[PDB]
RNA sequence: UACCUGGUUGAUCCUGCCAGUAGCAUAUGCUUGUCUCAAAGAUUAAGCCAUGCAUGUCUAAGUACGCACGGCCGGUACAGUGAAACUGCGAAUGGCUCAUUAAAUCAGUUAUGGUUCCUUUGGUCGCUACUUGGAUAACUGUGGUAAUUCUAGAGCUAAUACAUGCCGACGGCGCUGACUCCCUUUGUGUGGGAUGCGUGCAUUUAUCAGAUCAAAACCAACCCGGUCGCGGCUUUGGUGACUCUAGAUAACCUCGGGCCGAUCGCAGCCCUCCGUGGCGGCGACGACCCAUUCGAACGUCUGCCCUAUCAACUUUCGAUGGUAGUCGCCGUGCCUACCAUGGUGACCACGGGUGACGGGGAAUCAGGGUUCGAUUCCGGAGAGGGAGCCUGAGAAACGGCUACCACAUCCAAGGAAGGCAGCAGGCGCGCAAAUUACCCACUC
RNA sequence: GCUGCAGUUAAAAAGCUCGUAGUUGGAUCUUGUGGAGGGUUCCCCGCCCCUUGCCUCUCGGCGCCGGCCCGAAGCGUUUACUUUGAAAAAAUUAGAGUGUUCAAAGCAGGCCCGAGCCGCCUGGAUACCGCAGCUAGGAAUAAUGGAAUAGGACCGCGGUUCUAUUUUGUUGG
RNA sequence: UCGCUACUACCGAUUGGAUGGUUUAGUGAGGCCCUCGGAUCGGCCCGCCGGGGUCCCUGGCGGAGCGCUGA
């Protein structure tokens, strides 16, 4: 029966871009309650303990956290299975390194290592314009800030710019034609192109198309477009391969003769 | 029970049709006493993985060049 | 029409209210009471009827407590039997994948019809919207009447 | 106990249909509350999601809006006249929303007859002049009588009312849920709704 | 590897079936040296169960007068380790089985503009008071019954348990209008103004406003550039679509029965300042309301095995629809009153059967197919059979409670206690299925 | 036995005829020269007669010395079909890389001095995922439709009734 | 056709037997809701004594009404 909420997750149940192996165990990390969907996020346990390696097991990862090393967008959490997603910073004073949650070209989070003046600041996609009483204005991201006073130009869709040390609103990048995108949902995940067309629908879902560096075309539901540069330029720096995706044939041929893998 | 286990396994050979065809029977041991192998089940082994290389070629020659 | 206050409650529209203050007409008059109407939206239009109209009806989409979200659909009028409602069928092709060949099947709606529409016939074509639950079976509801593709009421110059 | 379920019931083609699970939590239905007049008697319920509903079993008084005036003020409730739903009702006198209900016309009446400078009630001179006459006339620097056309010309009342008032009751119209609520509150006759319900009670009985 | 062979006659050519040949998965017989994997009381009986275990929990930070153990001596609230008990949180997840169930469950697809939501994350948190009240548990002391995780009478004492309630920061702004001053006795244009009443967000009801467009001509009175007839204009946000969001007015308000802190731990400070007025650094815990996250619930479209030795069926004993209401978290014949006479079927309704839980999937396979899916992932249902209900954000819960029905244990015959389709283990059944072992090291 | 069986005599065509549902249904309504890729005429532009078939606005950028032009929109009589986008758990199946000592499996692993490298490189692909719903091109085949008790259209006129309440300097008439 | 030995099914007296589902009429445990009930337990009003003070606070003994008022 079901009579409540659940509170375990399978391991063959997990999603796929977390690459856990089949054989050590019957369940995995069930990402805490936050701000980003468990299909969406990355637990901190799984970039501790699988990605960076800095622990053998989920015990020397509890004895990390608890010593108050880990910092998430400037905010210290003891937490182990926190919800991290896209476009957060993690922060290792410790050791002296910091990282930005961005996707691999493959659709999955790469580790993405950052200058500390860049690690000021973050990206956010707006979710709601609302009115509350007295009139005051109110703003939502997709991470969950609300923020009050928000500048009467910025409207859905938009992308705007915070400051860490005080959560407020620094500048904005308007949704409109030529701007520059990543792609952060279905078979196009990962990827990065300019905005040339949006199409329309009343009821059901718009439909956007979207321009590569090297001249191929997608589409995609307008749900799963983040925009990150006004024109041609990004306001973030980029990951080795700048989302080109290149085809299977294509990346045969690179790893015969580039020799890389200790060939 | 649920458990950590796994379950994927497969054969590697198929026996013939025709238990007793005199044409076949001298064909297989003259390969055993050419080669140096224990028994028919070590022959049956190389058929078939020779008959998978040919259904995957005969595959892809339907398709355009 | 010069009555509709049948019932044993009395009927009137929400949201509008009648002035008991500078009641003075002189030796003639106008209407007390104005009109609630609204647009629904998806490129519809809404009917002269419903605007001229004197009629009360809660689950009307014009004039009435209804929202209009979901499936769009069409079908044949096929029985009007019921008060304020009706049934129209739908019919279909099945695809039966062992054989390489099509099976004929259909299905009945019962759908709400305001008055606004009061021309329709057995065997017109109409549009229908989905609502909330509207009764124990009704989940649709009428918004376009038409007899394009088909031949006419009576004789050809109608 | 009591249910609120679609499964127990047949479908469209007459047929039956046989129970899919035991009854629920969440298809709960509970006993009416039958809210009679008398002094208040209150009671509350814990709901779905911890939050609480409230029942009224008695209640003597009730808010009520003159909606033509824009005045509305707390008053006693006297007795239910009529009920579209069912006569048993009436009979034994419970009260529900858009039942017909009479009204205490006082508070009416002293916001008018202060408000406008002028009697409503009133029936003879011996019901005017021996006291109360002072809320009426008063020195009034610059604001004695001709100002007062600002009040003196929209005064007048519909007749429908003015027999009313000379009686001491209204009638009104419930439009709070009193067994949901804990209040009963709404809004006085006029106009059509007026006539249609005066027809409706003459000829039931009179 | 897209395949056949024996058998009707005195002999021949056919039809047609029987028998052979290869795989797969249940039982069973004979036989057995090494080494890596690993299914296993589903089929019959969702039949019955001796014994043991399977759910508990404390930090610098709610309550420490346990001589229980202890220090250099002292309570300056009071040290320090701390059994017990009170308070808080969890026990609604996990694990087991497949009886019921044929438009039901389930799958793909869509919707809440028809609802609720512990916790996390971000907003919000100023219409006797230098600190109030009484009363229980651990403990001490005296008992009752054949008997249980049974409990009674007496003496003490705590709070983030239970119950009260200020101070500070009212100085709001609208409505009344004694009087008073100026052009014009009134009306009508003014500026002051004694004095009363209401005045945060939530709650119930009623009312108001929401601005934009095309073209002139007269008249009362004037904005304004100017003076005794002409130029020129202005005001929350949002959806395909709201009786949306924000705003204004008149009242209500829940009280014993909505919010706005009588709480706890570390380092100390700055001074009309000698221990005073405060202001303040880091937190911990708590609570009303938005938005999130995890969901849950209800609804849309299309999809099902056999059967006519099942052809008509449903219908105030609610069947289909309308109007008003009750109940409910909310839409709705969900239920009640009044009214109408409807709704489904040869394109198979209604009725009956199923050694029927659905799906991802599995075996065999030239191409097309046939058969299977109790079973490790996902959804549903149920804890001997039916029914009712407490607590809580979440249950109609069974390692919770109350009763009837079927079994059955102890007794001093008055009474008391019970639920292995959890893990091992036993009886019964049958062709048919393993140890009453070790550990929280790994995964969570 | 759909692909794919059989019914004179081996098993098997109702004694005969009518007929509603079901399945099936005759012919017909716009083409060749020129250029690119490729050939020695036909698939993309523009044309005998129409080439998005029409059209003229207005909120809204372009081209140039106001006016005239070229991308949305009304939309092309309605559907099936076909080709293309989007969106659909993982494991299983197919399939790429990789000397578990080989293999069935697994998701790893590979370079370099000695230890002074306080290390470096690299993978965890990809396809398939009926039907039903969503979407943009093609127009053969098969459904479906318009004026016979004449209506399409012109910057065309006329009587009569309803009516938003704009432009005027505003509040009122 | 009649006769001998095996094996399977049919008809049927018997008011047969066991198990299960529908359903008329009568009875009805236990919970929840509502209208009542009121065992027992407190406070605030009238003496005396004591601590503080310009007869009241407030601790205690104690009796009449056991008023008024709460659980």
């Amino acid at each position: 029966m079901a009579r409540g909420p659940k509170k375990h997750l399978k391991r063959v149940a997990a999603p796929k871009h977390w690459m856990l192996d089949k054989l050590t165990s019957v369940f995995a990390p069930r990402p805490s309650t936050g701000p980003h969907k468990l299909r969406e996020c990355l637990p901190l346990i799984i970039f501790l303990r699988n990605k960076l390696k800095y622990a053998l097991t989920g015990d020397e990862v509890k004895k990390i956290c608890m010593q108050r090393f880990i910092k998430i967008d400037g905010k210290v959490r003891a937490d182990i299975t926190y919800p991290a997603g896209f476009m957060d910073v993690i922060s290792i004073d410790k050791t002296g390194e910091n990282f930005r949650l961005i996707y691999d070209t493959k659709g999955r989070f790469a580790v993405h290592r950052i200058t500390p003046e860049e690690a000021k600041y973050k990206l956010c996609k707006v979710r709601k314009i609302f009115v509350g009483t007295k009139g005051i204005p109110h703003l939502v991201t997709h991470d969950a800030r609300t923020i009050r006073y928000p500048d009467p130009l910025i409207k859905m869709n938009d992308t705007i710019q915070i400051d860490l040390e005080t959560g407020k609103i620094t500048d904005f990048i308007k949704f409109d034609t030529g701007n520059l995108c990543m792609v952060t949902g279905g078979a196009n995940l990962g990827r990065i192109g300019v905005i040339t067309n949006r199409e329309r629908h009343p009821g059901s879902f718009d439909v956007v198309h979207v321009k590569d560096a090297n001249g191929n075309s997608f589409a995609t539901r307008l749900s799963n477009i983040f925009v990150i540069g006004k024109g041609n330029k990004p306001w973030i720096s980029l990951p080795r391969g700048k989302g080109i995706r290149l085809t299977i044939a294509e990346e045969r041929d690179k790893r015969l003769a580039a020799k890389q893998s200790s060939g | 029970m649920p458990v950590a286990r796994s379950w994927v396994c497969r054969k590697t050979y198929v026996t013939p049709r025709r238990p007793f065809e005199k044409s076949r029977l001298d064909q297989e041991l003259k390969l055993i006493g050419e080669y140096g192998l224990r028994n028919k089940r070590e022959v049956w082994r190389v058929k078939f993985t020779l008959a998978k290389i040919r259904k995957a070629a005969r595959e892809l020659l339907t398709l355009d060049e | 029409m010069a009555d509709i206050q049948t019932e044993r409650a009395y009927q009137k529209q929400p949201t509008i209210f009648q002035n008991k203050k500078r009641v003075l007409l002189g030796e003639t008059g106008k209407e007390k009471l104005p009109r609630y109407y609204k647009n629904i939206g998806l490129g519809f239009k809404t009917p002269k009827e419903a605007i001229e109209g004197t009629y009360i009806d809660k689950k009307c989409p014009f004039t009435g407590n209804v929202s209009i979200r979901g499936r769009i659909l069409s079908g044949v009028v096929t029985k009007m039997k019921m008060q304020r409602t009706i049934v129209i069928r739908r019919d279909y092709l099945h695809y039966i994948r062992k054989y390489n060949r099509f099976e004929k099947r259909h299905k009945n709606m019962s759908v709400h019809l305001s008055p606004c529409f009061r021309d329709v016939q057995i065997g017109d074509i109409v549009t229908v919207g989905e609502c909330r639950p509207l009764s124990k079976t009704v989940r649709f509801n009428v918004l376009k009447v038409t007899k394009a593709a088909g031949t006419k009421k009576q004789f050809q110059k109608f | 106990g009591i249910s609120r379920d679609n499964w127990h019931k047949r479908r469209k083609t007459g047929g039956k249909r046989k129970p899919y699970h035991k009854k629920r939590k969440y298809e709960l239905g509970r006993p009416a509350a039958n809210t009679k007049i008398g002094p208040r008697r209150i009671h509350t319920v814990g709901v779905r999601g911890g939050n609480k509903k409230y029942r009224a079993l008695r209640l003597d008084v009730g808010n009520f809006s003159w909606g033509s005036e824009c005045c509305t003020r707390k008053t006693r409730i006297i007795d239910v006249v009529y009920n579209a739903s069912n006569n048993e009702l009436v009979r034994t006198k419970t009260l529900v929303k858009n039942c017909i209900v009479l009204i205490d016309s006082t508070p009416y009446r002293q916001w008018y007859e202060s408000h406008y400078a002028l009697p409503l009630g009133r029936k003879k001179g011996a019901k005017l002049t021996p006291e109360e006459e002072e809320i009426l006339n008063k020195k009034r620097s610059k604001k004695i009588q001709k100002k007062y056309d600002e009040r003196k010309k929209n005064a007048k009342i519909s007749s429908l009312l003015e027999e009313q008032f000379q009686q001491g009751k209204l009638l009104a119209c419930i439009a709070s849920r009193p067994g949901q609520c804990g209040r009963a509150d709404g809004y006085v006759l006029e106009g059509k709704e007026l006539e249609f319900y005066l027809r409706k009670i003459k000829a039931r009985k009179g």
